[PDB]
RNA sequence: GCUUGACUGCGAGCGUGACGGCGCGAGCAGGUGCGAAAGCAGGUCAUAGUGAUCCGGUGGUUCUGAAUGGAAGGGCCAUC
RNA sequence: UAGCGGCGAGCGAACGGGGAGCAGCCCAGAGCCUGAAUCAGUGUGUGUGUUAGUGGAAGCGUCUGGAAAGGCGCGCGAUACAGGGUGACAGCCCCGUACACAAAAAUGCACAUGCUGUGAGCUCGAUGAGUAGGGCGGGACACGUGGUAUCCUGUCUGAAUAUGGGGGGACCAUCCUCCAAGGCUAAAUACUCCUGACUGACCGAUAGUGAACCAGUACCGUGAGGGAAAGGCGAAAAGAACCCCGGCGAGGGGAGUGAAAAAGAACCUGAAACCGUGUACGUACAAGCAGUGGGAGCACGCUUAGGCGUGUGACUGCGUACCUUUUGUAUAAUGGGUCAGCGACUUAUAUUCUGUAGCAAGGUUAACCGAAUAGGGGAGCCGAAGGGAAACCGAGUCUUAACU
């Protein structure tokens, strides 16, 4: 039994070339380069599902510190005041209140200031 | 029971190592052979007994003994075999026609290795002590 | 192609009842007169092959 | 263990061991695969690098060209001059033990009993060798895909079913494991049941 | 001073080695030595003074002995 | 296995047993009676062939369709439903197949009978000399000079005559068995340049022969020698009448043939690298394995808002290819220009272990016969007993004078 390879080889190449669209030059046209590019994009996707959480945490903390200093307190004193009041609101929602509802954020800052002393 | 409904027992039909078929089969890139050296080469591997250039054990140790050529024509008979002699007499050749000793055997012995519960005339054979007691106990007769 | 025995191994090892091999001891052919009698007396009887050497002996003797 | 007849209305008595034992799946599968393996013709070959027509000289010298090193135009990694492990003509027959072959036949013939795939008649023959008579006869007996098995080997029945592919005709000696599974119904003669019960026991 | 234990067959159990090996050893049996005797003695206060296998040489042992009776050759033991 | 063997690597019988197949004769010599059985060439009637060949059964209606063998509804033949072709998948259209036949002429094959060369049957004799053996030197026997039998002999020597000789693994005696130094001889075995039929878990144009094709050709070499690439229109050539541009071009556009020119001969299908045209988005103050995570704007489908799909991606965080080899590689260490195709753990026979299946103190046959995957065949092999170098003994044995 002799097995020709061309159909299944063509399918295995077309899958990798389909996952390589948008890439520059031989990275979207040539199987040898596109296979390395697809594996490198996979490594980056694995690393950046971890990196995304870190970056959004950084952004939330920068906006909380911005709006807290707009209200007259630093970040560390404000998070101390929300721990010493037993308030479990995370930093995503605090950044969202810092953007969209500044009076509710002023209420939270007054709560943390009263708890801070 | 049709031909597309039969199937083997589980554990009967293990597949087999195919060597050199990628990362995920476990046996690609040198396939179980490791890296460079004489063993990984095609046709490599040292012969049977080669311990390095160190003197091998079948050459280190002395030779002993000789082959008798008399022990190649001495068979033995178990006590659970002379219930097959077709007649109840044991000779040099009716054992040889009942296919227990072989044609080139001239000397033979009966050995206590089972049970005998029939009268057997054991003629022309050497007999051990316990086999003689276990044949004389079952109502037989051992002559020379 | 039937397997051939290493014929110099068939003259130095004999198979026992559990499947081991007996062999004659070395150091008992010549300069004996400087060897003590206790040493040569222990070198006379046969010994069994050790654990590490059984693989080599079994490979050398397929039909034993 | 009693086999009824279909059209004579007078039953028949068989052995409990032959027609009434368990169906061993793995034994039947080993014997069916063994029959199909021994049915194979193994006549094939290619050429190795020793057998391709061509010269055994080095195409370009060992050092100094810009090419990879080669030694033969008959190298298996070169075009026209390949196969690395080329086939020889070989025999694919497997050994079946006598007791394993008979245990498989007993298991499959027991399942032909218990799945209502076995017919036993007194006599099944034909007066003149014409396939139209046996066509009408097998349409009478509601038999579409049928294996006739007869005690003494018949000539008129061998010619009246040689053209039919749904129908097969065998002796009680010439039974094989893969055909008693292949055909829908198996019509045995009573003499054929006696001979199979002798041959297998 | 007297002597030959610088004996023969073994060996509980250990030590040290990848193995081949090397080493320590009470006690058993046969026979001996010295001492009144209990005893001690299987070389030297101990640790180096060494060389596998094959091939053969010498003596003992009818174990084997290519039809049989021997014999040659071989085995086993002591040894080079 | 026994043995041989720098007793290393390895080499490797025989006796005996089961099968296929079986066949014995002649001269070395005189006679009786001549041709009486078998061996080689030659005319002639017959059997089997090979060499041309002959007959050879059974179907129509209708829908899609270019076209029916397909679907649908109904019959028929079959000792024939092997295979191929026919405008798509045919048992019933054609070639065929199963079965039955047919040779004026030459030839193969075992006998018959006619011719020729040769000799049936039998009394009695005889029995293969520079030979066997030996010295020296080689070679073959599984056997390498070893204690080495046996066979052949280059060279040198050299017997006896059935009251004699050879062998039985140095050699001697007994016993057993045969008669060298002269020859012929079917069968079982080996192979396929060629022929005919059939088969294939063999290949399908980089495969299979080097050669599907005008291939051992074109081409290369002084020569020996080496050695290619290259299959496909359609069902049917119906292979594009004619017209227009152009050079009485090439090429194209129509018309026409066709089911189809998304079959026009550079001809089925028509992939990828590679190269273009058009459209959407981005890009001329911005630095690096070109991605990834976030993300504005734009374009275009949305639902009848819903902050989602598809394409682009300003800006921003992180991010120095792959393979191999190494203690360690972004490494300025190796390898790859890219695509497509081929390209590397196989096969036979033994042996051990694991799983699984059958039978079980038993299991199983091999060659071969075959009514051929059955059934027979138990020749054998492994196991149920070991110990000992061995004779030998045996649930024991060896060591030893015997063993705590």
């Amino acid at each position: 039994a002799r097995v020709k390879r061309g159909v299944i080889a063509r399918a295995r190449h077309k899958k990798i070339l389909k996952q390589a669209k948008g890439y520059y030059g031989a990275r979207s046209r040539v199987y040898r380069v596109a296979f390395q590019a697809v594996i490198k994009a996979g490594q980056y996707a694995y690393r950046d599902r971890r990196q995304r959480k870190r970056q959004f945490r950084q952004l939330w903390i920068a906006r909380i510190n911005a709006a807290a200093r707009q209200n007259g307190i630093s970040y560390s004193k404000f998070i101390n005041g929300l721990k010493k009041a037993s308030v479990e609101i995370d930093r995503k929602i605090l950044a969202d209140i810092a953007v969209f509802d500044k009076v509710a954020f002023t209420a939270l800052v007054e709560k943390a200031k009263a708890a801070l002393a | 029971m049709r031909l597309n409904t039969l199937s083997p027992a589980e554990g009967s039909k293990k597949a087999g190592k195919r060597l050199g078929r990628g990362i995920g089969s476990g046996l690609g890139k040198t396939g179980g052979r490791g890296h460079k050296g004489q063993k990984s080469r095609s046709g490599g591997g040292v012969r049977r007994g080669f311990e390095g250039g160190q003197m091998p054990l079948y050459r280190r140790l002395p030779k002993f003994g000789f082959t008798s050529r008399k022990a190649a024509i001495t068979a033995e008979i178990r006590l659970s075999d002379l219930a097959k002699v077709e007649g109840g007499v044991v000779d040099l050749n009716t054992l040889k026609a009942a296919n227990i000793i072989g044609i080139q055997i001239e000397f033979a012995k009966v050995i206590l290795a089972g049970e005998v519960t029939t009268p057997v005339t054991v003629r022309g054979l050497r007999v051990t002590k316990g086999a003689r007691a276990a044949i004389e106990a079952a109502g037989g007769k051992i002559e020379e | 192609p039937k397997i051939k025995t290493v014929r110099g191994a068939a003259k130095r090892f004999k198979k026992t009842g559990k499947g081991g091999f007996k062999h004659k001891h070395a150091n008992l052919r010549h300069i004996l007169t400087k060897k003590a009698t206790k040493r040569k007396r222990h070198l006379r009887p046969k010994a069994m092959v050790s654990k590490g050497d059984l693989g080599l002996v079994i490979a050398c003797l397929p039909y034993a | 263990m009693e086999l009824v007849l279909k059209d004579a209305q007078s039953a028949l008595t068989v052995s409990e061991t032959t027609f009434g034992r368990d169906f061993n799946e793995a034994l039947v599968h080993q014997v069916v695969v063994a029959y199909a393996a021994g049915a194979r013709q193994g006549t094939r070959a290619q050429k190795t690098r020793a057998e391709v027509t061509g010269s055994g000289k080095k195409p370009w010298r060992q050092k100094g060209t810009g090419r990879a090193r080669s030694g033969s135009i008959k190298s298996p990694i070169w075009r026209s001059g390949g196969v690395t492990f080329a086939a020889r003509p070989q025999d694919h027959s497997q050994k079946v033990n006598k007791k394993m072959y008979r245990g498989a036949l007993k298991s499959i013939l027991s399942e032909l009993v218990r799945q209502d795939r076995l017919i036993v008649v007194e006599k099944f023959s034909v007066e003149a060798p014409k396939t139209k008579l046996l066509a009408q006869k097998l349409k009478d007996m509601a038999l579409e895909d049928v294996l006739i098995i007869t005690g003494e080997l018949d000539e008129n029945l061998f010619l009246a079913a040689r053209n039919l592919h749904k129908v097969d005709v065998r002796d009680a000696t010439g039974i094989d494991p893969v055909s008693l599974i292949a055909f829908d119904k198996v019509v045995m003669t009573a003499d054929a049941v006696k001979q199979v019960e002798e041959m297998l026991a």
